[PDB]
């Protein structure tokens, strides 16, 4: 893998969240009911700026940190980032069990989002349609979407491990009397 | 003498900005319709400038001649109350 620059990405994160919070505050000011002016965009906004900035900083910082600590790029980093973002969103409600639930559940949700590829889109060169499918032809290495009538036994033993029934030689041939 | 008529596209752009602001700003909507007519005149000018005077005349005879006429026709016949452009109402935008 290639390391992430935490502080730079998180500074970009904070500026983006700040701009988004300003836009949401302006939208709230214009959509609202009561008497309002150019003063109220930050007085009467329900912590929108702090929501956006905190979520952005927390998510990007935690993601890049976990990617640099774990030394990997996978969906567990999105699980941690969701845990942190949920902790921020749940510290607003000044209650412990709601904070814990927010953390755990948005961690699980963003971790699912990362497990599935960290994308609302598709890869479109890893999809089943664009990838080699069906039965594999002549002793070739079975790819992900390919099908096989009969698999290699060394592969089974490595993927699964010896023990609990699964052995490098069948039992009957391995116990056959040398006659 | 040559370049006295150079900036006549920029002048139309400026006047269009002005007439849109006056449309948004006018107290009585009749005045907003009149400024819309002025904006159609400015657009027809610009269309003559870029070489489409046929479309300028088509605009004058269709938009100003029928659509603006119908706008005036309805505001002469219907009660359309209006709130004036205010700082206590619109500055939030
Ligand atoms: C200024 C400097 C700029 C700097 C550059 C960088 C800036 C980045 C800006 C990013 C965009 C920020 C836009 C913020 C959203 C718009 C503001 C908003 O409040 O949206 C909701 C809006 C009004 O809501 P409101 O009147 O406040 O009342 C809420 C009570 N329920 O009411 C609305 O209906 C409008 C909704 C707009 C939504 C747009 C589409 C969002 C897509 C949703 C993503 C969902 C995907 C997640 C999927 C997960 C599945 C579990
Ligand atoms: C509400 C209950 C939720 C519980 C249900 C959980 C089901 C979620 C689906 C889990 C399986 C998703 O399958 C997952 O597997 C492979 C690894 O095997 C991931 O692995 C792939 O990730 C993507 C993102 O980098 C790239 O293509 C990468 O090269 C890799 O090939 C995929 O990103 C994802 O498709
Ligand atoms: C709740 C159950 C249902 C969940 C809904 C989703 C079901 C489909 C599961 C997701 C499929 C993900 O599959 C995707 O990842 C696998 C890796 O694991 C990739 O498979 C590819 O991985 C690469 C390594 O990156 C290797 O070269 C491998 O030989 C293969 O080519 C493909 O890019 C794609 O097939």
């Amino acid at each position: 893998f290639h390391p992430y620059n935490t502080l730079g990405l998180a500074t970009q994160s904070a500026m983006v969240g700040l701009g988004a919070g300003v836009v949401a505050a302006a939208a709230r000011n214009s959509l609202a009911t009561g008497p309002r002016n150019i003063l109220t965009t930050f007085s009467k906004s329900g912590g929108v700026v702090t929501i956006f900035t905190g979520a952005s900083i927390a998510y990007v910082f935690t993601y890049c940190s976990a990617a640099n600590l774990r030394e990997r790029k996978d969906g567990w980093n999105h699980m941690w980032a969701g845990a942190a973002t949920g902790a921020v969103l749940g510290a607003r409600t000044k209650l412990v069990p709601a904070f814990i639930g927010w953390t755990v559940l948005c961690g699980a949700a963003c971790g699912l989002f990362g497990w599935t590829g960290a994308r609302f889109n598709a890869d479109r060169k890893a999809s089943l349609e664009q990838s080699p499918k069906g039965f594999v032809q002549e002793d070739a290495h079975q790819t992900f979407w390919e099908v096989v009538h009969r698999r290699p036994l060394s592969l089974t033993v490595e993927q699964l491990g010896e023990g609990r029934g699964i052995n490098a030689v069948p039992i009957a041939t391995a116990t056959e009397a040398p006659n | 003498m040559m370049y006295l008529t150079y900036y006549f596209i920029e002048i139309t752009i400026f006047l269009a900005i002005l007439c849109t602001i006056f449309i948004i700003s006018a107290k009585n909507p009749m005045v907003s319709i009149l400024y819309m007519i002025a904006l159609f005149v400015i657009a027809a000018m610009y269309l003559y400038l870029i070489g489409l005077g046929i479309f300028s005349l088509l605009y004058i005879m269709i938009y100003i001649g029928a659509i603006a006429v119908l706008f005036l026709f309805i505001i002469t016949l219907l009660d359309i109350n209006s709130t004036e452009l205010s700082v206590k109402s619109n500055i939030r935008d």
